[PDB]
């Protein structure tokens, strides 16, 4: 399984050459080279059969990152009011690392969590990043608040879904407020425009059964024109006019935007519209992927963009990219008429050599070393970490027994469109939808036998989904209830 | 932390 | 010492309203006083959806000690647009927030809705600003998205002249200068002489643009940046590879810059972005086994931690 994954142990370090021509970004990539591989030196390498001795064992801290977790989820100090408008990421950062780590919860500690997030919905719709009261709705905190009740919610009274449920028509009026007639939209009202609201906008309206083509309408468009030259994905495109005369992307291929715009492409897949979505390179954004997985001197981890620097939390936006990047891939091949895409060892060992806090210290994980770890870097380092560990795929034959076992009979109400012909057509052009959409959500799976776990068993979490990020224990329950699939 |  | 909001006759007739987090929340946080206070008469003021200059000056506070506080920005805009408030005194105050480390989605977001509504004949002046800002961090996502947002708005509205076009193509290719690496600037050289409406394409333009990637391959042949730019010029342009190979072979080991006869020092071959260059181009020219073989040395050899990339680049040549 790992005769393409060489560990970086195995491969001769060598820093990024100068061509005999210093700058600034040369700096700083030399010199952080000299930081990971200075770390990687002083560990034993986690393949080895008995850890050596002096060197520093890479072992998954699990029990250090839950105490890192609990001690910031029950009391935040002061200056975490940078993130007072993130207090939803906080959760979700929390409960999916948890979930990660094989965690338990109580119910008690669920419930609240359950309640807390219920007081940042707004009855006219959607989750802002703090009480309803205080702040105004978002598509992100949406998300992460969406993600985080299916994390810890349940159908019961005090579960949290029953109240997603009666906000599924507010929820879609706040999207529809939000839609641009180029297929972008804003954050908030009056807020910024680009692919993250897409992403968490199309995952909510996913799981929650409130697309329709009038929500959909050109978000295709505004998603493909954010790919640029290099084969990722920009924050956004501009619509120059002539409906658009033409989209032009507006600035580089960033992990973070391509992580949102594959996974927003990939959910527009599902939706049986006439030529929809507008295709992207899937070939150029998987070379764009693969070309971001650092050399073996940097660790194997992930950088965001051409010419800067690794950083763990990349392991989940350009890492948990690749098995998107590489389905698009084999369907494009499959029109026209197996190796890992990238280093599942090496990006397992800058996670557990480079990305975790220091032994017996905070606990944590972290961008790189001298950083302080956070809850961000924990989430998306162990959602990293755990596409490499387990080989993601979208299975064909398992979305065909999904479309088997459906029915379309059961669900909650349509939404009600804000246009009169925004809607499906009929039921059987909406029974389709829900279905397709639905069984192609349930579609990835972890291909048996194709476990790689660097280190050792007890270095193994739980498999999260890829688009979703999520656990798969999560998500199917959660979306079954929502379509009353059972 | 800044993704927002 | 801090004086209570409550104890304010400015405000003596607003009653503050709690944060309504419910029983036992979760990733509580441990507010100052000065900030609960200020957010419980924000509350307050929200409620009653008051526009006045206190409430202005309470969004201001508040930004001030969480510049990420989308509602209270929100809510800002909202107060300069219902009092017509000066912008250019805005905008100054948002020169100084980026100036004292305040920044975020939503100061960039304020700063555009600003130069939107102020909607100036010429926004050569903030295209300066942007300039300057680009000092600290030269790669600043945000700033780079605004720029090229700017160039584009007021494009549409017929407003950038031809010299501004061409000052703004000498100031990138100053960037370029400074830092060849910086990639955020050649993706605005892309904008600037590719992507954008308004962009010539020529034979001269297209002669000129590949004398200036190969130039800058030449001058740091393993800058990713260049060659990226390279195969997405020729990609886009739908040019072919081979003509250029010359230009390419020694990174491997005509009228085109070529590389240095003494290749600078400090320059590792192969090239493995070369060896790609070079695998394309045989598979342009539908040899499907030289190109394999490339692919396996890169696989095997000379790009290993994208080993199971490149084989599969060698497979798909089956
Ligand atoms: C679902 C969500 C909220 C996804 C957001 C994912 C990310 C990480 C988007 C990136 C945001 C961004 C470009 C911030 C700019 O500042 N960050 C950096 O400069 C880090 P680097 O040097 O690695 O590019
Ligand atoms: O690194 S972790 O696995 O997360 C947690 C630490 O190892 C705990 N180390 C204890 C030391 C004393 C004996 C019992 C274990
Ligand atoms: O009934 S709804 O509109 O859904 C929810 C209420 O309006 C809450 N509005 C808040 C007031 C204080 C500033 C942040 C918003
Ligand atoms: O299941 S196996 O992969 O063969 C081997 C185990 O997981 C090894 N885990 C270590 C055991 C001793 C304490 C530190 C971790
Ligand atoms: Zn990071």
């Amino acid at each position: 399984a790992t005769e393409f994954t060489p560990s970086v142990y195995s491969l001769v370090s060598k820093p990024l050459p100068s061509n005999s021509r210093p700058s600034a970004t040369l700096d700083e990539q030399a010199e952080t080279e000299d930081l990971i591989s200075q770390l990687f030196d002083l560990t034993a390498d986690p393949n080895a059969l008995v850890s050596e001795h002096g060197k520093r064992y890479s072992g998954l801290r699990k029990q250090e990152h839950t105490q890192f977790l609990a001690s910031s989820f029950f009391q935040l100090p002061g200056k975490f009011v940078s993130l007072d408008a993130s207090r939803p990421w906080l959760v979700f950062w929390t409960v999916h690392s948890l979930d990660l780590l094989g965690v338990a919860l109580d119910q008690g500690t669920k419930d609240r969590v359950v309640s807390t997030l219920l007081h940042f919905l707004s009855p006219k719709g959607g989750f802002g990043g703090g009480p309803a009261n205080s702040q105004i709705p978002h598509l992100l905190p949406t998300y992460a608040s969406v993600c985080s009740l299916a994390i810890a919610g349940n159908d019961s009274s005090t579960g949290g879904w029953k109240d997603l449920a009666a906000a599924r028509q507010s929820i879609y009026e706040f999207f529809m407020r939000c839609k641009r007639p180029d297929g972008g939209f804003v954050v908030c009202e009056g807020g910024e425009v680009d692919v993250r609201g897409t992403y968490c906008l199309l995952v909510v309206a996913t799981l929650l059964d409130i697309i329709t083509p009038e929500l959909l309408h050109n978000v295709d468009k505004f998603v493909s024109a954010c790919q640029t030259y290099e084969g990722g994905f920009a924050c956004a495109s501009f619509p120059f006019p002539s409906e658009p005369s033409c989209r032009v992307s507006m600035a580089e291929a960033h992990g973070g935007y391509t992580s949102c715009s594959l996974n927003s492409h990939f959910l527009l897949t599902s939706v049986p519209l006439p030529s929809f979505p507008l295709s992207i390179d899937a070939n150029a954004a998987l070379r764009w992927t693969v070309l971001q997985q650092g050399e073996p001197i940097e660790g194997g981890g992930f950088r965001g963009r051409t010419n800067k620097l690794v950083d763990g939390c990349y392991s989940w936006w350009v890492g948990g990219g690749a098995p998107v990047a590489e389905e698009l891939v084999r369907r494009e091949k499959s029109r026209k008429v197996i190796p890992p895409i990238f280093n599942r060892v090496a990006l397992q060992e800058f996670t557990l050599v480079a990305a975790q806090q220091d032994p017996g210290s905070t606990g944590g994980l972290r961008d790189k070393p001298g950083k302080r770890p956070d809850q961000y870097h924990t989430c998306n380092n162990l959602s990293g970490l755990s596409i490499a560990q387990h080989k993601m795929s979208h299975s064909p034959s398992t979305v065909s027994s999904n479309r088997l076992k459906f029915d379309a009979s059961k669900g909650l109400p349509a939404v009600k469109p804000v246009a009169p012909g925004g809607g499906w057509k009929n039921e059987d052009e909406r029974q389709n939808a829900r279905r397709e959409i639905w069984a192609n959500a349930l579609g990835w799976i972890e291909e048996e036998g194709g476990e790689i776990i660097v280190g050792g068993k007890d270095n193994r979490i739980n498999t999260t989904t890829p688009v979703f990020n999520i656990l798969g224990l999560r998500l199917k329950p959660f979306i079954n209830y929502f379509y009353c699939q059972e | 932390m800044i993704i927002m | 010492t801090y004086i209570p909001m409550s104890q304010r006759r400015s405000w003596a007739d607003v009653k503050p309203i709690m944060q309504d987090d419910g029983p036992n929340p979760v990733v509580p946080i441990m507010y100052s006083e000065e900030y609960k206070d200020a957010m419980d008469y924000f509350r307050a003021i929200a409620a009653k959806e008051e526009k006045s200059e206190r409430a202005l000056e309470l969004t201001e506070i508040i930004v001030r000690m969480n510049p990420a506080h989308y509602t209270v920005w929100q809510y800002r805009f909202s107060l300069l647009t219902s009092l017509n408030k000066s912008l250019e005194d805005e905008l100054r105050l948002m020169n100084e927030f980026a100036v004292q480390n305040l920044k975020s989605y939503q100061v960039w977001h304020h700063r555009l809705l600003l130069l939107d509504r102020i909607s100036p004949q010429d926004p050569v002046s903030e295209i300066e600003y942007i300039h300057g800002s680009l000092l600290p961090d030269p790669k600043n996502y945000h700033t780079w998205a605004y720029l090229h947002w700017l160039y584009s708005h007021f494009s549409t509205l017929g407003r950038i002249s031809e010299a501004q076009w061409g000052s703004e193509l000498d100031w990138c290719n100053e960037m370029l200068r400074v830092d060849g690496r910086n990639n955020s600037a050649w993706g605005w050289r892309w904008y600037l002489r590719v992507s954008r409406p308004g962009a010539e394409t020529s034979s001269r333009s297209l002669q000129d643009e590949l004398i200036y990637i190969l130039k800058s391959i030449h001058l740091i042949p393993h800058n990713v940046s260049a060659w990226n730019y390279l195969r997405g010029f020729l990609k886009h342009f739908s040019l072919p590879l081979v003509p250029i190979l010359p230009a390419i072979l020694p990174y491997t080991a005509f009228g085109f810059p070529m590389p240095s006869d003494p290749l600078p020092e400090d320059t590792p071959l192969p090239v493995p972005l070369a060896l790609e260059y070079l695998a394309d181009s045989f598979i342009e020219q539908n040899r499907v086994d030289d190109a394999a073989k490339v692919f396996e040395k890169l696989s095997s050899e000379y790009d290993q931690m994208r080993a199971g990339y490149w084989e599969f680049r060698r497979r798909e040549c089956a």
